[PDB]
């Protein structure tokens, strides 16, 4: 879906029944960060706590 | 540079593998690692690699005490794919207590945790 098509949701919902609380979810923004969104690699480093605080941060 | 970035940011590459791409990377891990650990011994360099040892360890035990079943499943499989002190005791006892707070996953943790002790 090329970061647009696929999360649709994220940028339009910014957590008790939100999308970046499923894995199922979660797990595919991680596959898809994988082949693009340059800023995957980044030496980041903040230690952030959980993985929707890192995902959403990232759309 | 490289070996920065490949030691540092290993929380969610390994977090997204289908179960045996985490083993396909860890693979190449271990063998990157072994390298470095072999043309490792050279003081600067020591500090280096206790850095990245502390890193790896760090995100270790963070995707273990939590980060629900995918996560502690790759990341068990690749402990145990490179598995050739405070360190070590902090890691085996969070996978202790992971092990002992639950299927296939405590397989697999009680086996980490036998070679953990083999190569204790």
């Amino acid at each position: 879906p090329t970061l647009e098509e696929f999360f649709e949701e994220a940028i339009e919902q910014a957590n008790e029944y939100k999308a970046v609380n499923n894995s199922n979810y979660g797990w595919r923004a991680l596959r898809l960060l994988a082949r693009r969104s340059p800023h995957f690699f980044q030496p980041t480093n903040q230690q952030f706590k959980s993985l929707p605080e890192y995902l959403e941060n990232m759309v | 540079l490289c070996y920065d970035r490949v030691f540092s940011d290993i929380i969610y590459t390994v977090a997204s593998c289908t179960e045996n791409e985490a083993s396909r990377y860890g693979r190449f891990l271990c063998c990157m690692l072994e390298t470095v650990t072999r043309w490792h011994s050279y003081e600067n360099f020591r500090h280096v690699v206790h850095k990245w040892h502390y890193k790896l360890t760090k995100a270790s035990v963070h995707c273990l005490e939590t980060g629900e079943y995918t996560h502690i499943r790759n990341i068990l499989i690749v402990l145990t794919k490179i598995l050739p002190v405070l360190n070590l005791g902090q890691a085996l006892e969070r996978r202790v207590h992971k092990i002992c707070q639950e299927p296939d996953l405590y397989a697999l943790a009680m086996g980490y945790s036998g070679q953990l002790k083999s190569r204790k």
